[PDB]
């Protein structure tokens, strides 16, 4: 119903905090690399 | 609009398990660059 477009809406919401985390941890990664 | 509501419901979990995938392949990047990466002056496509 209206009811699943809503909860389509906050799974796709929660998704992309995900995907800013995943893209954080990465920028994080690249500070803490081994350099030479 | 029932139809075009019904393809926007569809379409906004589609684009999840879009999303879920493009996560999954940034944490295989990161598993990689984490045990083997290295930032050097003179590293980059060689």
């Amino acid at each position: 119903s209206s009811d699943n477009m809503q909860h389509a809406y906050w799974e796709l919401k929660r998704e992309m905090s995900n995907l800013h985390l995943v893209t954080q941890v990465q920028a994080e990664l690249l500070r803490k690399l081994k350099t030479s | 609009s029932s139809n075009t509501l019904v393809e926007m419901t569809l379409g906004m979990k589609k684009l999840k398990e879009e999303m879920e995938g493009v996560v999954k392949e940034l944490a295989e990047n990161n598993h990689i660059l984490e045990r083997f990466g290295s930032l050097t002056m003179d590293g980059g496509l060689r």
